[PDB]
């Protein structure tokens, strides 16, 4: 509807994708935090991460809750096809 | 056989047209060689799809790509292209029964 | 814009100033054919998007299976409900976030933008 | 206007404390001021 | 930002919308009537256009918002042109 | 710097077995098209779109010196990678190059000249749609462009 | 209190300034000597510039355009009535204050809009 106003130093597409990126990033972080708070004291992923000997918190959030946004060159997956990332989507679809 | 069938249909060879009509017709290429133009791409594409699915003149692996936005119908029959089978869908229903 | 061709050789008529009466004449070099210019603007260029996408969209995209279809914006020349909507995604705009709609019904290639 | 070999210059306030203006107060304390800094994409240092 | 405008290289192309070459041979008449009213101001006090001037015309539209954002005025643009080309280009500018 | 910007961008062609690019309209003249309307018909299929028309003005004015097919053939043969001994041999060499070396898949017979001309015009048209941004640049890694 | 001058350009500038002040018959409404006012203004401009160069000419033309326009009549009314003294009118800073109220309103509106247009750092 052309009611998103760009942030300065950023074009309208850049502002849009930045909004989407921050939304998905905070969604992943909230889900991972909630998953971490659910971990028992005997959960051995939490043992290995609390010791710091292997893995990390992001690994636990990925395996338990959400893998998250996949990025290429620091960007979401581009339209390799004509306005599509794959043949399973309508053209001009910026959904997650 | 593709060229023979297209000549048998309402396709106009580039040697036998005024350029002024080329804007209002779909350019038809065969292996990248511009064969002609056609005045109705939807009918022609449906015909070619039917023929390939029946395997009457067009053998399978012959690719018929219509760029609607650019008004182009590229037909490819050369070797080296990579293809895979897919189940045909019609009226949001499978032809497989 | 000054696209005019010679009526003898069909070559571009270049602008030429007639100092004898101070009027523009589009003259063919190498075939010396003159034509009374009336545009009075030999050349004009656009820097800030004096082009519109609705001039360029083609009605045949109503047949595209890959484009999405919505019924929330009916046509304006036949009232047909279904419309195919998409983004131009071309240069000279640099923000294709707006949508251009085509009436999906055949024989009505009416278009608009929202 | 503007000095050559320069493109759009980003004016901003550094939320990072290192780029903030650190001053010594009268009490002898380090205060980091939030101030406007300009980050360009080209370089002509003598002119600027 | 006022200092920023003194750094960011502002060329003419930044602040202009469009450009047209007209003939407009008689200068005290104009091919564009809306030009006529303010052109007659500068032809009430003509200088180097006493009864004649080169019978072409280069009209350029200047983007208002870029003039304000870069804090440019009509006078400095006219002075810059006349300095870069001496007397060879007589530049007549509308009121800002 | 002195004149390169007034003429601005203009279109060239780098044909095979030629050590130097050539203006495109010279190549069209070499295929027997003197009228600029005829050449632009093979390139621009709608003459009412002034942007595309302004795109081709620099090349047309670049090639305005030559108006004869034989002159363009002499031009090309002078720039050939195997220079002919004289104007006639240079013309024959350029004629053979256009006959066989350039766009052979369109055809290698004399009567295919028009077909080749059309194809060449289409290529220029595609380039213009790349220039005006109405089409998207093709991707080298797009696997559909592979064999 | 206008010192007369024999310079053709200066007196021509003065009479065109008077031919701007005649617009709208406000001088009839007030009853002020528009010729003397124009001579005072041109003297002030020449004192400011000390020359007949481009700055002098375009300053005079900017003032004459700002006087002639009908969308800012109260400016001319204040000038002729004496609310705006002539020496101040000679040294107005373009359209930033010497302009109608609605123009200043929209200029301040876009001045505030360019704030949100150009802060960022996200
Ligand atoms: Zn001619
Ligand atoms: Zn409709």
């Amino acid at each position: 509807n052309n009611e998103l106003e760009p942030t300065p130093g950023n074009t309208l597409r850049q502002t849009f994708e930045n909004q989407v990126n921050r939304i998905l990033n905070d969604a992943r972080d909230k889900t991972g935090s909630s998953a971490q708070k659910s971990l028992s004291e005997y959960n051995n992923f939490k043992s290995m991460v609390v010791s710091g000997a292997k893995g990390s918190k992001i690994n636990i959030s990925q395996v338990i809750a959400v893998v998250g946004q996949q990025n290429v060159e620091g960007k979401r997956i581009p339209f390799g096809f004509k306005h599509r990332t794959l043949p399973h989507f309508i053209k001009d679809d910026y959904g997650p | 056989p593709i060229l023979e069938f297209l000549e048998e249909w309402s396709m106009e060879n580039l040697e036998e047209i005024s350029p002024a009509a080329i804007a209002d017709a779909t350019k038809i290429f065969v292996n990248g060689c511009w064969v002609g133009i056609h005045k109705d791409p939807e009918q022609l594409m449906n015909t070619l799809r039917k023929l390939r699915r029946q395997m009457d003149i067009i053998v399978s692996e012959v690719s018929m790509i219509r760029d609607i936005r650019e008004r182009e119908i590229r037909i490819y029959t050369d070797a080296g292209r990579i293809c895979r089978p897919l189940l045909i869908v019609e009226k949001q229903k499978l032809l497989l029964k | 814009v000054g696209i005019r061709f010679c009526q003898e050789c069909n070559n571009m008529l270049y602008p030429k100033e007639d100092k004898e009466n101070r009027i523009l004449l589009y003259a063919c070099r190498n075939c010396d054919y003159q034509q009374e210019a009336d545009n009075s603007c030999i050349y004009v260029n656009k820097i800030t998007h004096e082009v519109d996408e609705l001039t360029q969209i083609i009605a045949d995209v109503s047949q595209d299976p890959t484009l999405p279809r919505t019924e929330d914006h009916p046509c304006q020349k036949c009232g047909h409900k279904e419309a195919v909507f998409f983004q131009s995604h071309s240069a000279r705009a640099e923000d294709a976030m707006r949508l251009y709609y085509v009436c999906t019904a055949p024989h009505c290639g009416h278009r608009w933008t929202e | 206007q503007g000095i050559e070999q320069i493109s759009k210059v980003y004016m901003h306030l550094p939320q990072t404390d290192n780029k903030k203006k650190i001053i010594i107060t009268e009490d002898g304390e380090f205060k980091a001021l939030q101030e406007w800094i300009l980050e360009t994409d080209g370089v002509s240092l003598m002119r600027v | 930002k006022d200092i920023l405008c003194r750094l960011e290289h502002t060329t003419l192309r930044k602040v202009t919308a469009n450009t047209a070459i007209y003939y407009d041979p008689n200068p005290q008449s104009t091919v564009v009537a809306e030009d006529q009213e303010w052109v007659n101001v500068y032809y009430e006090m003509p200088d180097f256009d006493v009864a004649r001037i080169s019978p072409w015309l280069l009209r350029v539209e200047l983007d208002r918002k870029h003039m304000t954002d870069r804090k440019l005025t009509m006078e400095q643009i006219a002075e810059k042109i006349n300095a870069g080309f001496g007397d060879d280009l007589n530049c007549i500018f509308n009121d800002d | 710097g002195a004149k390169k910007s007034a003429i601005g961008q203009r279109i060239v062609a780098t044909l095979p077995y030629i050590k130097q690019e050539v203006p495109i309209i010279i190549v069209f003249r070499a295929l027997g098209f003197v009228s600029d309307r005829d050449i632009l018909e093979h390139i621009i299929y709608d003459f009412e779109d002034p942007e595309m028309m302004e795109m081709v003005k620099p090349s047309l004015d670049e090639a305005f010196v030559i108006q004869e097919q034989n002159v363009a053939l002499n031009f090309i043969g002078s720039r050939g990678a195997k220079p002919g001994v004289t104007k006639e041999k240079r013309i024959k060499y350029a004629k053979e190059v256009l006959q066989k070396e350039m766009l052979p898949h369109v055809g290698v017979s004399d009567f295919c000249e028009t077909k080749k001309a059309y194809f060449l015009g289409y290529m220029v048209h595609r380039l213009l749609l790349a220039a005006l941004g109405r089409r998207e640049l093709d991707d080298r890694d797009h696997y559909g462009n592979k064999r | 209190r206008a010192p007369s001058t024999s310079d053709s350009v200066r007196l021509k500038c003065r009479e065109m300034l008077a031919a701007a002040l005649r617009t709208g018959d406000d001088y009839i409404a007030i009853g002020a000597d528009e010729e003397e006012l124009g001579s005072q203004i041109e003297e002030a401009i020449y004192q400011e510039i000390r020359n007949t160069d481009m700055k002098y000419k375009n300053r005079v033309r900017s003032r004459i355009s700002n006087l002639k326009d009908a969308k800012n009549p109260n400016l001319r009314k204040n000038v002729l009535c004496g609310n705006i003294p002539p020496d101040l009118f000679a040294r107005m800073t373009a359209e930033e204050m010497a302009s109608d109220e609605l123009k200043e309103m929209r200029k301040n509106l876009t001045k505030e809009a360019i704030r949100e247009h150009q802060m960022a750092k996200t």
